[PDB]
């Protein structure tokens, strides 16, 4: 359990394109996917500029804590796919010892400025001595669909990484009633070169 | 101008002579883990 605080563990995260060939035939391409130990630490100050500032921003959230809820994920995104019959989606799954109502805020940022936010509310299901939360096939917002289209139409691969330098996603999972930060995940991106999607997961620390 | 301009973001890389975006420190020049740019 890498992306895990004391109160919530994200066991699954995937962004995908599903193409319907015919009513019984689907092709799914994963752009990125995640699916106990101590992780390498990253000085959070090294990335504050890439994420929203002010009240409710990354610094404010980190300072409010708890410190063990904050993670940095470095994705290598797989863009090698055929881009009417398309569905762009994001699926995620979480586990907690606690029965909570959770809110998941996902902010897409450019040059550390918020462009779009998706906000989802999730209720618990009891499962094998714990509580499970699932965001199932959440539609990828149009901004992200547009972004992916523009990335793929770039003539060169180095151009994609250059654009991605200033594209980030901040995911904040909160207990709706208490406002406790259960998970806060900062996402940074490069394009995958080796033929698929990969990731490194880090813990965010004060220094 | 607008920092969140999607067209401007891509134009800056496609047509560098007409780039009009904030200037940033590239990630590779930052104090980050050794394998941050080396995929598993
Ligand atoms: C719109 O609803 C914004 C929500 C973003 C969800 C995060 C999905 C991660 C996108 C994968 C990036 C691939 C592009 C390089």
């Amino acid at each position: 359990r890498s992306v895990a605080s004391s109160k919530l563990w994200m066991l699954e995260f995937s962004a995908f394109l599903e193409q319907q060939q015919d009513p019984d035939t689907y092709n799914k391409h994963l752009f990125v996917h995640i699916g106990d130990p101590y992780l390498e630490a990253v000085d959070i100050r090294q990335i504050y500029d890439k994420f929203p500032e002010k009240k409710g921003g990354l610094k404010d959230l980190f300072e409010r804590g708890p410190s063990n809820a904050f993670f940095l994920v470095k994705f290598w995104a797989d863009l090698n796919t055929n881009i009417g019959s398309s569905f762009y989606g994001v699926s995620s799954q979480y586990e907690s010892p606690e029965n909570m109502i959770i809110t998941c805020s996902t902010k897409v940022c450019s040059f550390g400025k918020q462009v779009v936010e998706k906000v989802e509310t999730e209720y618990a299901r009891y499962e094998n001595g714990h509580y499970s939360y699932r965001i199932h096939r959440s539609p990828l917002c149009e901004y992200m669909i547009n972004f992916i289209h523009k990335l793929k139409h770039l003539p060169e691969k180095y151009m994609m990484n250059s654009v991605l330098e200033n594209f980030t996603i901040l995911q904040v999972v909160t207990n709706r009633d208490t406002q406790e930060t259960l998970l806060c995940i900062a996402y940074v991106f490069e394009v995958s070169a080796s033929e698929g999607a990969q990731h490194h997961i880090y813990r965010l620390v004060k220094e | 101008d607008s920092e969140t301009d999607l067209e401007a973001l891509f134009n800056a890389v496609m047509n560098p002579k007409t780039a009009n975006v904030p200037q940033t420190v590239p990630m590779r020049l930052r104090k980050l883990p050794d394998a941050f740019f080396k995929p598993p």
